[PDB]
């Protein structure tokens, strides 16, 4: 109603001028559209590209899990495979990439002759179940690695005699147990191998000749740089695992220089991070340091290897009924049947399981975060010096999530004192960013904070996480 | 001077299609895995979805049988009720939730279109943006040009769809043929994070996200050859076949993939192209791409014949209604849709309008339903040839209140401010409908400037 009719628009609407000037706006429409299509081009031609991926292998997007004493991983008289059966659904629940086996052949004592290292000993287990139990263990993804060690009953690692003969039958083994389905083999106490770099790199040619997913661990007892590097000479692709870490606790800077040495001189390849090859992290730590070291092992450039029970901070040296070199898994009060009621529950893993600021939750939000962002899966790595007693680093990929974490080994509290940024590459330091979990109660977290005030209380770690500038 | 109907069974079918299955298929099975840890449970929920959805279409299909006048929930719940709910609905419409949908849609096109050439690296933004302005305006280009080549083109995209997905399903068939296990041990058995209004809820709430989208066919009624049996009929057949491709599909899906992956990664069919195909995996971004494009066209041809209808109502202004004399396209209509589409590429985020369309979508069906049942009460015999067993709307009603009281659990602070906006449509109402005796200036350049726009488009009135 509000306009012209038909005869008066078409009456109007036909002057010269006017027929011109909606055909100038359509051809103006055009024109801008294809300048949109220019600019897009433009924009998408003129711009930065991606890296190229690092050929992600299976073992390095998670830690790995030790099992040095079956027997006592699930209390004494259950030593069946059985067990492990079972209780998969909790190292599911830890989210762990691996599973390490110990040692489950024959071996009484020092007869050479008489031990073999095919047969499947009855006690720990049958080649069925063990096959019943690899299945079970690849159904849920978690990857078995199997340790070979002949003699772990003795002195000696591997025999007191000749170990030509020990050779020939680990030769002999490697394939017996590869094609029964495992996804990795360990050796421990390599040092008292004679000439043991050709034996390890024919060992790792062998293991490589089958699959590229087979892996293979090697174990030594000692801290110095330069007999690991020898080791590593001819054996880069090996993963040693050694008690490098061991030398030193709760050190502020000492820990650093070390890091940052391994690293420069191993050529920036891939490494194990651990104290030591067999041993638990409280026989060499305090019970206020765990917390900062399962912070550290989780966002360095590696692949992480803890023992069972590492994970709730169990202690060899609060019980004398257990041993030290082969611990008792805490599942309840009855676990330990000596002294009962000596077991509390803020040691016991049910304790442990409800309580948020427990470690064991701890080691489950770190497993969390470990395997999701590619910058703590195989992002660069950059470590700039802070005030004393501090460690800081940062982990940036090449676009995504970056990670910034401040540890504190002082025994008492200090500023943060971060000065200059050292080798901040491409991900600069902004003044601004989140806090997703502190190691110490308080600091609550999700909210921004401030970085040139930070007040850090002894024995604190930071895990500070800004994005892409 | 009318728009001449067009629309016949095939394309009655195609815009449905093109409709529902724009984006959800791609995305949605990471959150109902994530809900749903059990991938039977998301089987289970997947086809409850699809049956909820079959029930509602049944119900609206027989609603546009008896009120054959054109427009959709605008019309339907116009009739009854009274004028002032029908404006509070155009005007969110109009406002927020229906020109926001097409710059999704559109942004996501361009996200997937350009995935390519950016395979881990996040797309530019502003070449997003940009893309899909451009492919908003060259869409209400083709819709202004003709009413034809708008059907063809969705067509040829419903036809692009159903190919992809019986690729992504032979895919699955030929995987599972090679030995498969079919996952059938963590199938099923252990539900998971199964919780009685904990987690089965929320895993409902997200299918249902995929389903929307079949209530279109009203939007254009009156444009189609025989509206009284062709539109139950394309409904009948759309939807069935749209319910067992998403069952085939997430069957497919969840058995090629571990769940620890689809919980990670986000989209689900590039790992499924780079798993099978291994090799140029990455067109299926592409065709993804493509299976948004022609959504975008649907919805801005379902876009337009509704604000069309609204100003015959008068309660739009006047320029609306006008049409090209020689075309035979609501020109002015469509600009004014494409306009406030692009308007909302300016936003910083643009997440924020789910908040409040979570619940309003779902509200107006109950609306409508009750309207429906009410029109049944008051009148009978108002030419119902279906007259359907007075069953299904109750259970909807039901449903749709359930679903209404988990959408205040889960947002009731974002569904609060999200009704408040719809009380801002009532000043605007007073002063377009219920104030009429306007001084003489106003009513003046009303006037010069609907003519000023009739001049410049060339658009003459309905009748
Ligand atoms: C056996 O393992 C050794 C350990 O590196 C590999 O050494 C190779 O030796 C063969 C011939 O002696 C040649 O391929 C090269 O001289 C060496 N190549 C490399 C990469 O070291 C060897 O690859 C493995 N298998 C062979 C072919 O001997
Ligand atoms: C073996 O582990 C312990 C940890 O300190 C150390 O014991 C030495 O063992 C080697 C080989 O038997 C011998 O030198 C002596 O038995 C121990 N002497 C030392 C060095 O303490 C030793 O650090 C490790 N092995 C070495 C030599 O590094
Ligand atoms: C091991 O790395 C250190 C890094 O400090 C080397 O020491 C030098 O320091 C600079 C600064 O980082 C290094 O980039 C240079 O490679 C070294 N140059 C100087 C000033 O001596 C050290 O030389 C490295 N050793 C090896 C074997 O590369
Ligand atoms: C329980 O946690 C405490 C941490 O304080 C540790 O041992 C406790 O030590 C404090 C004082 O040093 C006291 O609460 C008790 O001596 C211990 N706790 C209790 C409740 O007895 C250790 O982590 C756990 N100790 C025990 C025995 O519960
Ligand atoms: N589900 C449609 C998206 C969609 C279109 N119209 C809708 C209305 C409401 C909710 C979702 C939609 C898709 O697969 O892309």
């Amino acid at each position: 109603f509000t306009g012209l009719s038909k005869e008066e628009l078409l009456k109007v609407a036909g002057s010269p001028g006017w027929v011109r000037t909606r055909w100038a706006l359509l051809l103006l429409f055009w024109l801008g559209w294809l300048g949109m299509l220019a600019g897009a081009v433009v924009i998408i031609v003129r711009a930065p590209r991606c890296r190229e991926l690092p050929a992600q292998k299976w073992w390095h997007t998670g830690a790995l899990y030790r099992i040095g004493d079956l027997q006592a991983f699930q209390g004494h008289g259950a030593g069946n495979l059985a067990g492990l059966k079972g209780r998969l659904d909790y190292l599911s629940s830890l989210k762990v990439k691996g599973l390490v086996l110990g040692p489950i052949h024959k071996n009484q004592k020092d007869d050479v002759a008489q031990t073999d290292l095919l047969q499947i000993d009855p006690n720990f287990g049958s080649k069925e179940d063990f096959d019943s139990l690899l299945q079970s263990a690849k159904k849920k993804s978690i990857r078995v690695i199997l340790d070979l060690t002949p003699n772990y009953r003795g002195e000696n690692s591997w025999f007191s005699t000749q170990v030509d003969t020990v050779a020939t039958k680990v030769k002999d083994a490697l394939e017996f147990w590869l094609q029964a389905g495992v996804d990795g083999f360990q050796v421990r106490d390599i040092e008292n191998l004679k000439d043991a770099s050709s034996f390890l790199a024919e060992w790792q040619n062998i293991t490589k000749g089958f699959s590229e997913d087979r892996l293979l661990i090697a174990g030594t007892n000692s801290s110095d740089l330069q007999q690991i590097l020898s080791l590593l000479e001819s054996n880069k692709d090996l993963l040693l695992t050694s008690s490098y870490l061991s030398d030193s606790g709760s050190t502020g800077e000492h820990t650093k220089s070390l890091v940052t040495q391994y690293l420069n001189a191993t050529g920036n390849r891939w490494c194990s991070w651990s104290l030591s090859q067999a041993r638990l992290l409280t026989s060499f730590l305090p019970a206020q340091l765990l917390r900062l070291y399962q912070l550290m092992l989780f966002t360095l450039p590696g692949t992480p290897v803890f023992s069972y029970g590492d994970e709730i901070g169990l202690d060899a040296a609060a019980l004398p009924g257990q041993p030290m070199e082969a611990p008792v898994m805490l599942w309840d009060e009855s676990s330990f049947p000596d002294i009962p009621g000596a077991v509390s529950a803020n040691m016991t893993v049910k304790g442990q399981s409800e309580d948020p600021g427990s470690l064991l939750s701890l080691f489950r939000r770190l497993s969390d975060q470990r395997s999701k962002e590619r910058s703590l899966l195989h992002g660069d790595f950059h470590a700039f010096s802070a005030g004393p007693g501090l460690f800081s680093y940062i982990r940036h990929w090449d676009q995504n999530e970056r990670f910034l974490v401040v540890l504190n080994f002082g025994d008492v509290g200090l500023s943060a004192g971060l000065q200059a940024s050292d080798l901040p590459a491409s991900a600069s330091l902004p003044a601004k960013a989140d806090l997703l979990l502190s190691t110490q109660p308080g600091r609550e977290e999700g909210s921004p904070l401030e970085l040139e005030r930070l007040k850090l209380e002894p024995h604190e770690g930071l895990l500070l996480r800004f994005p892409y500038a | 001077v009318t728009l001449q109907r067009n629309i016949t069974l095939l394309n009655g079918v195609a815009i449905i299609v093109g409709t529902i299955i724009g984006s959800g298929i791609f995305v949605t099975p990471t959150g109902v895995l994530k809900e749903a840890g059990s991938p039977g449970l998301a089987l289970v929920v997947w086809a409850a979805c699809g049956v909820f959805s079959i029930v509602g279409a049944l119900c609206y299909a027989e609603l546009g049988t008896t009120i054959s006048k054109s427009g959709g929930d605008y019309a339907y719940m116009l009739e009854v009720y009274g004028s002032l709910p029908a404006f509070l609905k155009l005007w969110i419409e109009l406002l927020i939730i229906r020109p926001s949908s097409q710059y999704i849609v559109a942004l996501v096109f361009a996200t997937y279109l350009l995935k390519p050439l950016f395979p881990t690296c996040p797309v530019p933004e502003e070449a997003a943006k940009l893309v899909a302005c451009l492919c908003v305006l060259l869409l209400t280009a083709v819709n202004c040009y003709s009413v034809k080549a708008a059907t063809r083109v969705q067509d040829a995209f419903a036809a692009a769809k159903l190919l992809a997905l019986a690729l992504i399903i032979l895919l699955g068939f030929v995987q599972i043929g090679k030995g498969d296990v079919s996952n059938l041990d963590p199938n099923f058995s252990f539900e998971g994070t199964k919780l009685d209004v904990g987690n089965i809820v929320l895993a409902l709430y997200s299918g249902l996200f995929a389903y929307g989208g079949w209530n279109y066919l009203n939007f254009v009624t009156e444009e189609m050859i025989n509206p009284y049996r062709n539109l139950p009929l394309a409904i009948i057949i759309s939807l069935p076949i749209v319910t067992l491709v998403y069952v085939l599909t997430n069957l497919a899906y969840f058995t090629t993939l571990s769940t620890e992956q689809m919980l990670s990664s986000e989209a689900v069919a590039v790992d499924f192209g780079n798993y099978h195909l291994g090799v140029m995996s990455w067109i299926i971004p592409v065709f993804v791409g493509l299976s948004c494009f022609g959504s975008v066209n649907g919805s801005l041809f379902t876009s337009s014949r509704l604000f069309f209808v609204g100003s015959r109502e008068g309660h739009l202004p006047s320029i609306l209604s006008m049409i090209h004399p020689q075309l035979l396209t609501p020109v002015p209509s469509l600009v004014f849709t494409c306009v406030m589409t692009l308007l909302y590429a300016f936003s910083k985020d643009i997440f924020s309008v789910i908040n409040f369309f979570s619940f309003f979508n779902w509200l107006c069906v109950a609306l409508a339903i009750i309207g429906m049942i009410w029109l049944r009460h008051r009148k009978p015999e108002l030419e119902r040839p279906i007259k359907v067993n007075l069953a299904l709307p109750v259970f909807f009603i039901l449903a749709c209140l359930f679903l209404i009281a988990v959408s205040f659990w889960k947002t009731p602070v974002e569904c609060g401010i999200g009704f408040t906006i719809i009380l801002s449509g009532l000043p605007v109402y007073f002063f377009g409908v219920w104030w009429k005796n306007k001084p003489k200036w106003l009513l003046q350049g009303i006037f010069s400037t609907t003519v000023l726009c009739q001049k410049l488009m060339q658009v003459v009135p309905q009748e």
